[PDB]
RNA sequence: CUGGGGCGGUCGCCUCCUAAAAGGUAACGGAGGCGCUCAAAGGUUCCCUAGAAUGGUUGGAAAUCAUUCAUAGAGUGUAA
């Protein structure tokens, strides 16, 4: 009886290879993305110290609107984007979590490359 | 149908795995493709490289390290590979038996005593060759399963 | 294994040797080198 | 006429630490050599070809642990 | 084609085909078909689109269809189980008509020697 | 004739003597045995000889156990030729003992009769011996 | 060179034990290797992870497997 397993899981493995060779540092924070079945967060965290100082998801009130399940994602990167214009909108690496770089991510990627994120 | 407390902890099953035995194309140059197109004319897909010539596990003749085909179906191709097996699959057969164990090929403990592609019959063969079909079920148990495997199909 | 030495076509000098297995390659190796003087990634051709 | 055929042996590679817990060592210098991971590379601590642990900032040694089984070398750069 | 199901051997002689067929030994198997130009060129179903079903018609025609007559030959085994012959003590063991058992070993039936 | 079916290293360096036997100072299979009170090097030409003078009186009348095994071959130079030539041949393998270890092991016998068969066994060894029951307190 | 010389055997480099928890350390002390190979066995990006025992080739009791254990038991061009 073959037995199914974890997504998230196997996803979290992934992304802790892909945490050992980069992390935010204030002048170049990391921005960690969220992705589940329904909607997408995105945060500006600062692994120096430990503390985010930046928020962006899919479930906001000011994002919910029946889209084409992608569009939001579009419109989360460009909300975030005016939020890190705000302070700190310079140089930043970006985080694909443990998914691939195809698909809503590289929307939400590209979201930020088009808004002026020099990144 | 026996207690199931949910509408989800019903039995399901799993996929359906199998292809030829050995068909050593080391001596069987045209063998190999011949089988290939035999597994491909009972379902249409690509021959792979495994062992997927069993009737369940692995308990059979020791070798290892071989050179055989496989072919996995689990959609509803495997539906129809399971009605031609009631029709083409029981015109030599005959025989409903039951066990839930291994058989050819914790596994990994043989790769012989099979069938002799018997729905395959010499209207389009150069040969005969064993295509055990291993069976995957989500069963959680072998007597559930052989209550299955008598369940909406031959014993 | 026998040496290589990678002649140039506009540099003139052999600034880049290196090995290969004739029973293998038996044919002319061509790979694309940087010739200093030219400083241009040149295609180089072995002799 | 007994022979023998066990008189062969390599040369001894000073292997080991080479800077102390707590001394002031300068960028480039040296702080462990072995064959493979016996100590990982903490902070401002490159790896080199041979498996050699240096300094690249000026500052003090410091040895810790890193997981539970595994140790560490770093340098911070407070005088 | 659908004489037997599925026609075991292929490419071959006419009268080879029910040579496979339990029921006939290639004693009358050119004396069931008597049908207009039934010849045979080494090809079964090759150069050939409907002379099997004059064949499926005399076979059902005849006293033994192919299954029946092996149903009462594998009925009567039971039935000569009354005290007589047809080695009503004989499979059971090894020994066969023709007590071979002292001139050699049981051929006919033996399970392992 | 007891030794090892096979071993890595066929030169050994000869086993230490000093300090007190690490493990086995108990009776646990019969339940009377011979403890050693001196260290010193047991071969299997000894093992065997007091074996077999301990059956012969016991006229099979019971079950003996032997808690030592020559684990340690040792070699030796025939002829006595000039030092320097490398290591010699395997002559024999021994087995290293520590005061407080038990060597044999009786069961199934007269009391009086296991102290006499132990008497005999321990003049075939090279070692001090002192007869002891299964302790219970 | 050499537990007198001769005879034999060795003479350079690599790994372990002897070596006494830093490093170093001898004997004609105890064990093994090298005198290369590779155009992918290189670089970068991405994705993967043995042995037991039951539909039995009278069976090598390990066909190229189903999924349990794998918990890494493997695997690494080459000796440790």
């Amino acid at each position: 009886m073959i037995s199914k397993i974890d997504k998230n899981k196997v996803r979290l493995k992934r992304h802790a290879r892909v945490r050992t060779n980069l992390s935010g540092t204030a002048e170049k924070p990391r921005l960690n993305v969220y992705r589940s079945n329904k909607h997408i967060y995105a945060q500006i965290i600062d692994d120096n110290k430990g503390v985010t100082l930046a928020q962006a998801s899919s479930k906001d009130s000011d994002i919910a609107t029946t889209a084409t399940k992608v569009e939001l994602a579009t419109k989360v990167g460009e909300a975030i984007a005016k939020k890190a214009a705000d302070k700190g909108i310079k140089e930043i690496v970006f985080d694909r979590g443990g998914y691939l770089y195809h698909g809503r991510v590289k929307a939400l990627a590209e979201a930020a490359r088009e808004s002026g994120l020099e990144f | 149908k026996f207690n199931y407390s949910s509408v989800m902890e019903v039995p399901k099953i799993d996929k359906i795995v199998v292809n030829m035995g050995v068909g050593d194309a080391v001596q069987n140059s045209k063998v190999l493709d011949n089988a290939v197109e035999e597994l491909e004319l009972i379902t249409g897909q690509k021959p792979l490289v495994t062992k997927a010539k069993k009737s369940i596990a692995t308990f059979r003749l020791r070798e290892g390290m071989p050179i055989g085909a496989k072919v996995t179906l689990r959609g509803e191709r495997m539906y129809e590979f399971l009605d031609k097996l009631i029709s083409v699959s029981l015109p030599r057969v005959r025989d409903f038996q039951g066990v839930s164990k291994k058989a050819f090929d914790n596994y990994t403990l043989g790769v012989k005593e099979q069938l002799i592609f018997p729905e395959i019959d010499y209207d389009k063969v150069s040969k005969v060759r064993g295509m055990d079909i291993v069976i995957v079920t989500t069963a959680n148990t072998d007597e559930e399963a052989r209550e299955l495997l008598a369940n909406f199909g031959m014993p | 294994r026998v040496n290589v030495t990678l002649a140039c076509t506009e540099c003139g000098d052999r600034n880049y040797i290196t090995t290969k297995n004739k029973r293998n390659n038996p044919e002319r190796i061509e790979m694309k080198k940087y010739c200093p003087r030219l400083n241009k990634y040149t295609l180089h051709r072995e002799t | 006429v007994s022979s023998t055929k066990n008189g062969r042996d390599s040369e001894s590679k000073r292997l080991g630490a080479k800077r102390a817990d707590g001394q002031f060592v300068t960028g480039g210098s040296i702080l462990y050599r072995q064959r493979g991971t016996k100590i990982y590379p903490g902070e401002n601590v490159g790896r080199g070809g041979d498996d050699t642990l240096f300094a690249k900032i000026d500052g003090v040694v410091k040895f810790e642990r890193k997981g539970r089984d595994k140790k560490q070398v770093s340098v911070y750069a407070v005088a | 084609a659908r004489i037997a199901g599925v026609d075991i051997p292929r490419e071959k002689r006419v009268v080879i085909s029910l040579t496979y067929i339990y029921g006939i030994g290639t004693s009358t198997a050119q004396k069931i078909l008597e049908e207009a130009n039934v010849s045979a060129d080494t090809r079964v179903k090759d150069l050939t689109d409907d002379e099997l079903g004059r064949i499926r018609e005399v076979v059902d025609g005849y006293k033994v269809e192919g299954d029946l007559r092996r149903e009462t030959n594998l009925n009567i085994k039971r039935l000569m189980e009354i005290s007589s012959y047809r080695g009503i003590r004989h499979r059971r063991g090894l020994p066969v008509r023709g007590q071979k058992t002292k001139n050699n070993a049981r051929t006919r039936k033996g399970p392992v020697k | 004739m007891l030794l090892p079916k096979r071993v890595k290293y066929r030169r050994q360096h000869r086993p230490k003597t000093t300090g007190r036997s690490k493990g086995g100072n108990y009776v646990t299979f019969g339940e009377f045995g011979l403890q050693a009170t001196t260290t010193s090097w047991i071969t299997s030409r000894q093992i065997e000889s007091a074996r077999i003078a301990m059956t012969r009186y016991m006229k099979r009348g019971g079950k003996v156990w032997i808690k030592i095994f020559p684990h340690t071959p040792y070699t030796k130079k025939p002829l006595e030729v000039r030092m320097g030539a490398g290591k010699g041949a395997v002559e024999g393998w021994i087995a290293v003992v520590k005061p407080g270890r038990i060597l044999f092991e009786v069961a199934g016998v007269s009391e009086e009769v296991a102290r006499e068969a132990l008497r005999l066994a321990s003049h075939k060894l090279p070692v001090k011996t002192k007869f002891v029951k299964r302790e219970e307190l």
